[PDB]
């Protein structure tokens, strides 16, 4: 929430630590964390994760 | 904002300096006298005149003040002389007379060594005035720094017991680095060429931590050159241009977090310049 | 304290005696002082916590330039300033050091 | 002769110069083209460090939310807005509940998640290419002030692994907080300094040179310490109050009488003669 719901930092500073965050969470089988946020981000990180990498987490 | 102050001296200017809190300021003229002021809330009050030289002064420069109210002026008639501060009146306190030739250049080392002050004349030789106590001082005299003259000498920030090292440069057209040995010899450490006349200005950058050291060179010819060196191991100095001025480059100072650089020159005007993200140098002004 | 005055003052013999002598810890002498450096060491006194400055330096409110000395924490430095220090604070200002020496006594 | 032709290694006297002084002042002079004058010239728009942030920036170790807190709303006050979004994230990410615990197999510690030790290695990377020495000092502050057989090397690198700041970098953490404590000292706020250095790890030396002793009140031996080792009872008593001190004191060195710091104080507030009835003006033989 802080991240994203807001002389300033540029305006993709956190978007690698956003996709290491989501496959830090689905490598250790918690696929629901990361279901759930790439549901709620929506389009601000859906194009920084390959279409495979979601349908594998989705299914 | 401004504060515009009168040196209300009889000739021409040569230096300047603040103390390092910013709150008085050491002038120096070839009326072979040293003015010092008060310049708190943008006032002007004649603090000190010191007349103890028989000639033109070129350098001041203030020392740390953990060790008090000291000053330390050179002058043209090969002498050095510390100013202190005792009882709320200025006197001077102590003299050398070492050298042969005029001394151009003097500098104090960082609060962290102690008190030690380093001088740079034309003769050729360098000469380090360590504080001893009981207000007697050490000379120690690196003969034939240079093959013509010293011109400019600048220490280095401080790392982690202790290892010094300066630099300093002359007519030869060199730079040459300079650290101190265990047994307390000073021995010559590394040589960097590339100005093609006589070499006026060295400044070596503070340090806030990051690993890599940065020198600023100035000469005759109007080369300004930035030295960097991002490893330790190596010792190795990549130089690069910053601009090539159409006239003689005398004078170049840091900035507190060693980010913009201020340039004075023979054209009688004043730049600032900052590096860019692309690694290049941009003008301010 | 007006007493002990009157009655020092009538008699001599009544006199009080030193509390407090100088030592140093390197040259191991004894030291009467003032005295600027170690006579025998040449070592400086203890510099203030708070504006590095050696005692006996100079610079009504005059009292402000003595020395607060902990001889728990073995820390000291100007009146002033540990005062102000401390009345905000409750930590001897040097870095590692926790003894609470204007707190201690009450 | 001067100017003659025995000055050809001198090099032509300089007529101009300009110079960094102080913390946010720029020093220079010009040829005037009778002498000339003096500008000094205030530049704190430059730099990547504001002095009233200085003033305004406290450091409590008892509480860590508070001061995050606070010092985002001085940053917003000031501002900056990176600022204000740095010391939320750093308000979230040093809670009290993310506490690592003994075992590594309970849990994986919060420093392993990239919302931690790699979140916080970005920040300082970016504010190392910026050079703002103020906030990297305060967050590796900050963030430092939270620590506070095959099984010993696994407890080992599980202890050694559970910090958000690695510990091979301690040095160049040292020297940001030495740094911004040198800057604080020369924009003349000394307890901002003192704060500062007290989350320093490496501590300092002892000082070597004179020292303080006491003659015992009961066995008159030179005595180091607050209590004596032949009596064993208090060596040093007050002036004033007659009691036993035990924490700051002051004392007269051309008499060798003293005692509570504010007990004196109060004594001399109004007198000059030593309260013992040595007959030394204290006053007068210790304020050199
Ligand atoms: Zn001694
Ligand atoms: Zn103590
Ligand atoms: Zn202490
Ligand atoms: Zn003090
Ligand atoms: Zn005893
Ligand atoms: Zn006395
Ligand atoms: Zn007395
Ligand atoms: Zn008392």
């Amino acid at each position: 929430r802080i991240i994203y719901c807001s002389s300033r930092l540029p305006p993709d500073f956190f978007g690698v630590l956003v996709r290491d965050m989501l496959h830090f969470y689905a490598e250790q089988g918690d696929v629901q964390m990361a279901v759930s946020v790439l549901i709620v981000l929506g389009e601000r990180v859906r194009k920084d994760i390959d279409e495979q990498t979601q349908e594998h987490w989705y299914t | 904002v401004i504060n515009t102050v009168d040196t209300s001296h009889e000739d021409m200017i040569h230096d300047a300096q603040m103390d390092y809190y910013g709150t008085r300021l050491a002038t120096c003229s070839s009326d072979r006298s040293v003015k010092i002021f008060d310049v708190r809330n943008g006032g002007q009050i004649l603090i000190a005149d010191l007349r103890g030289h028989e000639g033109p002064v070129w350098q001041v420069a203030w020392a740390h003040p953990m060790y008090g109210n000291i000053l330390a002026s050179c002058s043209y008639d090969r002498k050095v002389i510390i100013w202190r501060e005792e009882n709320g009146t200025w006197e001077k306190s102590h003299e050398h007379a070492g050298h042969d030739s005029s001394v151009n250049s003097v500098c104090w080392a960082p609060h962290d060594y102690g008190l030690i002050l380093a001088c740079g004349s034309s003769d050729g030789a360098i000469s380090l005035l360590t504080y001893t106590g009981e207000g007697q001082w050490e000379v120690k005299k690196i003969n034939n720094a240079h093959t013509i003259g010293c011109n400019a000498v600048s220490w280095a920030p401080a790392v982690v017991n202790y290892i010094k090292r300066f630099a300093s440069g002359g007519c030869d057209n060199l730079i040459k680095l300079w650290k101190e040995e265990e047994d307390g010899q000073w021995k010559e450490e590394q040589k960097l060429e590339a100005h093609s006349d006589w070499v006026r200005d060295v400044a070596w950058a503070p340090s806030i931590g990051l690993p890599t050291s940065t020198i600023a060179s100035c000469s005759q010819d109007g080369r300004v050159f930035i030295w960097t060196c991002d490893d330790a191991s190596s010792n190795t100095w990549s130089p690069k241009l910053l601009h090539k001025f159409n006239d003689v480059v005398w004078h170049v100072s840091w900035s507190i977090t060693a980010n913009i650089l201020a340039v004075s020159g023979g054209d009688n005007k004043v730049t600032l310049w900052k590096e860019s993200v692309d690694g290049q140098w941009v003008c301010i002004s | 304290a007006e007493f002990d005055i009157h009655r020092s003052k009538l008699d001599p013999s009544s006199k009080p005696l030193a509390q407090v002598f100088v030592s140093c810890n390197f040259c191991g002498k004894s030291i009467s002082y003032k005295v600027t450096s170690c006579p025998g060491c040449r070592k400086p006194l203890p510099r203030c916590a708070l504006c590095l400055i050696n005692m006996g330096t100079p610079v009504l409110a005059q009292f402000n330039n003595w020395f607060t000395w902990c001889h728990n924490c073995r820390h000291g430095g100007h009146a002033g300033h540990m005062l102000s220090w401390f009345r905000d604070h409750a930590e001897c200002p040097v870095s590692a050091c926790t003894c609470k020496c204007m707190q201690l006594d009450t | 002769a001067y100017g003659s032709y025995q000055d050809a290694n001198i090099p032509f006297p300089r007529t101009s110069g300009a110079r960094f002084c102080g913390a946010g002042y720029l020093v220079y002079f010009t040829r005037p083209m009778a002498a000339g004058k003096v500008i000094i010239q205030d530049i704190a728009c430059l730099l990547p460090v504001h002095k009233s942030l200085g003033e305004l920036y406290i450091l409590n170790v008892n509480d860590i939310q508070e001061t995050c807190q606070k010092n985002a709303a001085s940053a917003l006050l000031v501002g900056r807005k990176d600022l204000v979004q740095v010391w939320s994230l750093a308000t979230v990410a040093t809670d009290l509940c993310l506490g690592p615990k003994s075992d590594p197999d309970l849990e994986t510690p919060w420093a392993r998640h990239p919302f931690g030790r790699q979140l916080l290695e970005s920040l300082l990377a970016h504010y190392c290419r910026l050079r703002d020495v103020q906030t990297l000092a305060m967050l590796c502050s900050v963030f430092e002030a939270q620590s506070r057989d095959p099984r010993e090397r696994e407890r080992d690198q599980h202890d050694k692994n559970k910090r958000l700041l690695d510990p091979a970098n301690t040095q160049q953490f040292d020297d940001f907080k030495k740094c911004y404590g040198e800057i604080l000292y020369r924009w003349g706020l000394r307890e901002k300094r003192a704060e500062v250095l007290k989350f320093v790890s490496c501590p300092p030396d002892p000082h070597k040179g004179i020292e303080f002793g006491v003659y015992c009140s009961h066995c008159r031996s030179e005595v180091r310490g607050t209590q004596c080792a032949i009596c064993k009872g208090f060596t040093f008593q007050c002036a004033i109050c007659h009691v036993a001190v035990r924490g700051s004191s002051n004392f007269c060195l051309t008499c060798g009488h003293g005692g509570h710091t504010s007990h004196m104080m109060e004594w001399f507030r109004t007198q000059e003669v030593c309260p013992t009835g040595c007959g030394c003006h204290c006053l007068l033989e210790s304020t050199f």
